[PDB]
RNA sequence: AAUCU
């Protein structure tokens, strides 16, 4: 849903922030077991699953791709950008949640802000 | 010690043995006793699998060696005389097709027939102590438990015996001549063996 | 990957079990079977002489 | 500022005082290890080139 | 109300 366009003096800082959020639950290093059982569930080895949540991504993620052909290599890459965290350094006006600056380029300028309101759901932390 | 080792057994089982100690990350030298116990292991897990072959159903029928066709299916598939990699991969393909369970540790065989693993052990003290640290290091386990005593008396879960006697007495004919050959060296007394040395080896360049 | 072995040795391991659970509960039938041991077998007969 | 001949100046001599002040009070193998660089940047050679 | 490359 989109908004006018107020022109104005804006002051932008530099700060890290996040690209891809990822899931909150992985820590990043049961992410990647997590890509491993879902695609290449014979090679895993000796790691077995323990919390909760992985169970619950897995089987998501194993009932979905089921039988599919388009390559497990860019299976494991999608998954990764859906799951493990991605930060970068930018400078920033307004706010900072990942879903607000994808769209950074469209929402704040040098002179000019446009207001903008993403159409998916939202974290409660945020709010 | 290690003379009387490679003396014995085939070179077989004593290649597997050097090469899953040096993946240990052990030395020979140091740690000597292991070997022996290493190559007895290997060879009755060998024993255990030859001589087996399967039919249309489980319940092995036996011969003294393979026929030549395509009924080459034997019940009992090895996994310790493997690589880590290979053996956990056997492991976890046999977990996903049958649905079974994963162990946390890797048993020594899978047989067909009951369809659940086996982990083989063999022991210079008698069982019922050690059958007790296999239970409750295999814990929350289907995998059946087989353990044999140098002296000639076994034990197992369930009074359960997955195979002959025939061949269960061959392994004691086998373990028996091993111990009272090893009475004749006077290399029995340094039996009584545990993990020691300090392996925090100093660094040197 | 890792590993100390060959890797026509892993490769051919590999085979054999793949082949071994998909007869059990599966896709391969017995000829296929034998033929594909066969010729793991002549793999040996030419790796280790 | 820049510095003119920056990278003609600098000796590796240098480097290996710094590198053995920087491991004072550390295992020889790290102290040697980390030794070896300068010496091999102070006894090098170079190609002149195509001619 | 934040500490992850």
């Amino acid at each position: 849903t989109f908004g006018p366009v107020h022109f104005r003096n804006q002051v932008k800082i530099r700060r890290r922030v996040d690209i891809n959020p990822g899931h909150a639950d992985l820590s990043a290093k049961e992410a990647q077991d997590v890509i491993m059982e879902v695609v290449f569930p014979n090679e895993v080895g000796a790691r077995i699953l323990t919390s909760e949540s992985q169970l619950t991504i897995t089987k998501e993620k194993k009932e979905e791709l089921q039988d599919c052909k388009i390559s497990p290599l860019m299976v494991a890459y999608m998954l990764e950008r859906e799951l493990v965290r991605k930060t970068r350094f930018l400078p920033v006006a307004g706010g900072t949640s990942s879903v607000y600056i994808e769209v950074l380029h469209l929402t704040q300028g040098t002179c000019w802000e446009q207001m903008y309101t993403p159409g998916g759901e939202v974290r409660n932390d945020d709010v | 010690m290690e003379d009387f080792v490679r003396q014995c057994f085939n070179p077989m089982i004593v290649e597997l043995a050097e090469k899953a100690m040096k993946e240990y990350g052990e030395d020979l030298k140091i740690e000597t006793n292991k070997f022996a116990a290493i190559c007895t292991h290997l060879e009755v897990c060998f024993m255990y699998s030859d001589f087996h072959f399967i039919n249309e159903q489980g319940e092995s029928i036996v011969v003294e060696l393979d026929d030549p066709n395509a009924l080459l299916k034997h019940r009992f598939e090895i996994i310790e005389g493997r690589d880590r990699t290979m053996a956990w991969t056997v492991v976890n393909s046999i977990c996903n097709t049958t649905g079974a369970e994963k162990p946390k540790f890797l048993p020594d065989l899978y047989d067909y027939k009951e369809n659940r693993f086996i982990e083989i052990g063999v022991t210079r003290r008698e069982v019922h102590i050690y059958y007790l640290e296999k239970a409750n290091k295999i814990k929350s386990e289907n995998t059946h438990i087989h353990i044999f005593s140098f002296t000639g008396e076994e034990m197992a879960t369930k009074a359960d015996y997955t195979l002959d006697e025939e061949s269960r007495a061959r392994i004691k004919t086998r373990l028996f001549t091993i111990r009272q050959e090893m009475a004749n060296r006077g290399l029995w007394d340094s039996f009584r063996q545990s993990e020691r040395g300090e392996e925090t080896i100093e660094e040197r360049f | 990957p890792v590993g100390i072995s060959s890797m026509v040795e892993a490769m051919v391991s590999r085979a054999r079990i793949d082949a071994r659970i998909d007869f059990e509960s599966g896709r391969i039938k017995k000829e296929e079977f034998a033929e594909i041991m066969k010729i793991c077998s002549t793999i040996e007969e030419l790796r280790r002489q | 500022g820049d510095n003119t001949k920056w990278n003609e100046n600098q000796n590796p001599r240098m480097f290996l005082a710094m590198i053995t002040y920087i491991t004072k009070n550390q295992p020889e193998w790290f102290r040697n290890v980390l030794s070896i660089a300068p010496i091999m940047f102070s006894n090098k050679m170079a190609r002149l080139g195509k001619g």
